[PDB]
Parts: structure tokens; sequence; C-alpha cells
């Protein structure tokens, strides 16, 4: 909704800074935030990724730690697995949102996409180059 | 009995202390008792010098 649309909700569109009514700007970046970390968190609850499934991935490998037994594998991860996703989602959405609000080529939103694809590939062209 | 008034220091300098602050606490220890110790007894396990 950029123009003859309603503007209940819209994400801001300017050079340099827009401010009329701060009411609208930095609710935009609260939802933003907030969805983004709730979308994360939620994510590893369903995708196998969390403290609990993690564990038993390392006990089908027969990986353990140092000097823990098997059942605290959960504890240490969930010493930092939910925690990461919580703020890693956070900052990938403030990051969107540091894009946004500079101005960046593709309207900021899409090359963190982008930007991580790349690199995901990366971790294999480094690996079968010995 | 006179005290000791010596012409000369039988060693050139003191010897210098080797058992200083890093080297009692040589690293911690970090183990699921040791965790336990950590997060419930506000303890801090380490490993240190035996002479300490």
């Amino acid at each position: 909704p950029v123009g003859g649309l309603c503007h209940y909700l819209s994400p801001p569109e300017s050079f340099g800074s827009v401010l009329e009514d701060p009411v609208h700007a930095v609710v935009y970046i609260v939802f933003m935030l907030g969805s983004c970390a709730f979308f994360s968190k939620t994510w590893i609850e369903v995708s196998g990724s969390s403290a609990k499934d993690v564990a038993k991935q390392l006990k089908e490998q027969q990986m353990v730690m140092r000097g823990h037994r098997e059942t605290s594998m959960v504890h240490e991860l969930n010493r930092y697995i939910p925690t990461a996703a919580a703020f890693g989602g956070l900052c990938i959405g403030a990051l969107s949102v540091l894009a946004d609000f500079l101005g960046a080529i593709g309207s900021g939103t899409g090359i963190l996409l982008a930007v991580t694809i790349i690199y995901q590939y990366f971790e294999i062209f480094v690996k079968e180059q010995s | 009995r006179l005290r000791r008034q010596p012409k000369y220091p039988r060693k050139s300098a003191p010897r210098r202390n080797k058992l200083d602050h890093y080297a009692i606490i040589k690293f911690p220890l970090t183990t699921e008792s040791a965790m336990k110790k950590i997060e419930d007894n506000n303890t801090l396990v380490f490993i240190v010098d035996v002479k300490a």
C-alpha cells in the first residue's frame, strides 16, 4: 500500500529518514523483530533441530561430551540452542531493518537470503578443494 | 653472639617466585559435576597446582 490504499500497516520507505508519527515506524520494527524470533523459535521445534533432536543425532553417531553423560548432552545443548534461535532470528530480522532503512540494493529485504545461500554453498566449495 | 654481617651475598639475586597466581590455577574443570557445582552451589571448580 503505497498510494490510494489502506495504510494501517506498511514498511517505511524514504531517502534519508521519514518521521511524522513514530507510532507507525517503531511499531513496524517491533512486529518484524518479534515475528522473526517467533518464527525461528518455532522452526526448530518442528524441523528436528531442537536440543532434544540433536542429542539423538549425536547418540546415533556415537558422539559424546568430554565429561558429561548422554543425558547431559541435552542440558549443554539447551544452554545455547534455544536462545540462539530466538536471538539469531532477532538479529537476522534486525539486519533486514538495517538493510531496509539504509536503502541498499534490492530494497534491503531479500539480500539477506542471497548472502546466506551464497555462503551456504561456500562451505561445499572450500571442502571440495582440500 | 654477633649477628651475621656478610661481606657479600651468597646469591646475586633472590630466587624468583614461581608459584605466582597464573601458576596457581591451571585450568577450570568443565564436567557435569562441575556444572552442577557452578549452577547450584555457586561454586567454581578449578584444577590448581599441588603445592598451592
